[PDB]
């Protein structure tokens, strides 16, 4: 279960990214193309190169439900509801990309956050990450 | 894939009794049972609407023969999988987009299925020796991957 | 989640196991030694070898666990409780682990209940192998 | 494993910069702060029961130090990775009972340290070179595992 410290630590911690949400978030995604090539197997769509305006929109898009998540700490699996569908029923994208996203959100959050990234913050945005992985891949079967 | 001699043994006794059209064809309709997600590459089949829908789809057998075949041309290769897989390794990766995750989920349902249809038979030994084989071939198919 | 066919699914499957429950529970173990060595790692202080007391009476206690589980599926973070608080703060296993558990947990299955094992029970099996591994892992950190 | 030129200047370059006995603190800290249950090895290391508490462990950072001085000396060997940690790796294997797992959660550690210390200069190429690096090294540790 995420803790009320937990609670804190992550709305604290998204509360310093303020309005580079989205800009982390595209950043999250490069990381996440570069570090782990087999994600890019999702995206065959989209260019990938550096700089890409669809991975740009795309990471809007995802900080942006990460925001709302935050934004219903207590019930994030309402406010994420309509986003479980989505993946549970459409994109099957395999539950284990979750974690390579996850850990690349975390340095991406790491990269931009040099005080607020303690070892109690870094592990509640751990914990927060896994558990927006988790009710993203909740409807799966 | 680094297998024993008894181990090479073993797998090759074992897959002597295989026929392939049913291991095959039950390997990849399981997978789409279990995890129904790796259906994803399979629009294509109309239904795949229930678990006898897709156990009995002739376009899931033609496609678990393809696949078990290959699979066990590398039986023959056990010392060379990388090599043996490279150019279907790139096949996978920048035509098909397979995430390689898919790989490890059919090895270990091709490992269930061979318990399933061996039972006794498919000892922890044995197993053992399979788990390292459909290793090898994930890893194998992995490889070209950019 | 479990719906109402997994749990039908999952009682009419493991009511199979019945008396078999140490057998099956030890043969899971031997499986999952064999298979990935590195669980052998948590088992430093048994004597593993093929037919030991040690692994035979653990067997019988995983399994015992999981009838526990399928009697109370409907409730089974309570019924569970004592053992997640155990491998929670006391054995620490690392979660990865029950993947590789519950794998050898379903192949014992097939091996041993070829008529039950249909494509249908075997996922509804797989389901509630994981939400037992979940359960197990909840108060980890 | 392998590395194009780009990502070999990388690791390189950004490790000239890096106080191993520092990051080694805390990296491993990290690692028993994040992943908690981790704590199971180092339970003569005293108390660790929060934050604050593995932060402040002297024994953690000692033995942080002597970690990332064993990874520091294997970057000198990034084409034999094996063979550089074979040892380490029975000792982990046999002695310490170490579920390699941990290796991973590690330098998934590492490499948020590395991120948090260096800022922008830790750009997704260079963390995508580390990351190649990191799980080589723990296939590395876990090789002589049986
Ligand atoms: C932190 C976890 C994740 C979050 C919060 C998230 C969120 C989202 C959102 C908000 C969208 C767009 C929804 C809309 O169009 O209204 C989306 C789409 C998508 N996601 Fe996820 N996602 C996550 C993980 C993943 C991962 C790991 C992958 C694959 C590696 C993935 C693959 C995709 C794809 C392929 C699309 C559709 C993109 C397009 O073609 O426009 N997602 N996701
Ligand atoms: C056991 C590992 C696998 C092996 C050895 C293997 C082997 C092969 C071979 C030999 C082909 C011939 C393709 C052609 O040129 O027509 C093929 C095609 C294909 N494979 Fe794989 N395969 C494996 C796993 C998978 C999995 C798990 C999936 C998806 C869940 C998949 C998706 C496909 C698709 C979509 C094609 C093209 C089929 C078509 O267009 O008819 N493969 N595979
Ligand atoms: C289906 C998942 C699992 C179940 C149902 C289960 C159940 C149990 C039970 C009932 C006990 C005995 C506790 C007591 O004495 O009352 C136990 C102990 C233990 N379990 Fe788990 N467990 C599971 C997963 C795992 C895994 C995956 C590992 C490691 C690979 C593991 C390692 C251990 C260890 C080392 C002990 C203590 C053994 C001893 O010294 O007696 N468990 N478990
Ligand atoms: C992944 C990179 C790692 C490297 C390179 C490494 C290296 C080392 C080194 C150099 C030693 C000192 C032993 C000696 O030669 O005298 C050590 C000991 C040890 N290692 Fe690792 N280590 C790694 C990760 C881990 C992790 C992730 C864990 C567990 C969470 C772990 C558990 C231990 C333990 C418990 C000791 C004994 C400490 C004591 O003396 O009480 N190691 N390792």
């Amino acid at each position: 279960v995420l803790s009320p410290a937990d609670k804190t630590n992550v709305k604290a911690a998204w509360g310093k990214v303020g309005a580079h949400a989205g800009e982390y978030g595209a950043e999250a995604l490069e990381r996440m193309f570069l570090s782990f090539p087999t994600t890019k197997t999702y995206f065959p769509h989209f260019d990938l190169s550096h700089g890409s305006a669809q991975v740009k929109g795309h990471g809007k898009k995802v900080a942006d439900a990460l925001t709302n998540a935050v934004a219903h700490v207590d019930d994030m699996p309402n406010a994420l509801s309509a986003l479980s569908d989505l993946h549970a029923h459409k994109l099957r994208v395999d539950p284990v990309n979750f974690k390579l996203l996850s850990h690349c959100l975390l340095v991406t959050l790491a990269a931009h956050l040099p005080a607020e990234f303690t070892p109690a913050v870094h592990a509640s945005l751990d914990k927060f990450l896994a558990s927006v992985s988790t009710v993203l891949t909740s409807k799966y079967r | 894939v680094h297998l024993t001699p008894e181990e090479k043994s073993a797998v090759t006794a074992l897959w002597g009794k295989v026929n392939v059209d049913e291991v095959g064809g039950k390997a990849l309709g399981r997978l789409l049972v279990v995890y129904p997600w790796t259906q994803r590459f399979f629009e294509s089949f109309g239904d795949l609407s229930t678990p006898d829908a897709v156990m009995g789809n002739p376009k899931v057998k033609a496609h678990g023969k393809k696949v078990l075949g290959a699979f066990s041309d590398g039986l023959a290769h056990l010392d060379n999988l990388k090599g043996t897989f490279a150019t279907l390794s790139e096949l996978h990766c920048d035509k098909l987009h397979v995430d390689p995750e898919n790989f490890r989920l059919l090895g270990n349902v091709l490992v269930c299925v061979l318990a399933h249809h061996f039972g006794k038979e498919f000892t922890p030994p044995v197993q053992a020796a399979y788990q390292k084989v459909v290793a090898g071939v994930a890893n194998a198919l992995a490889h070209k991957y950019h």
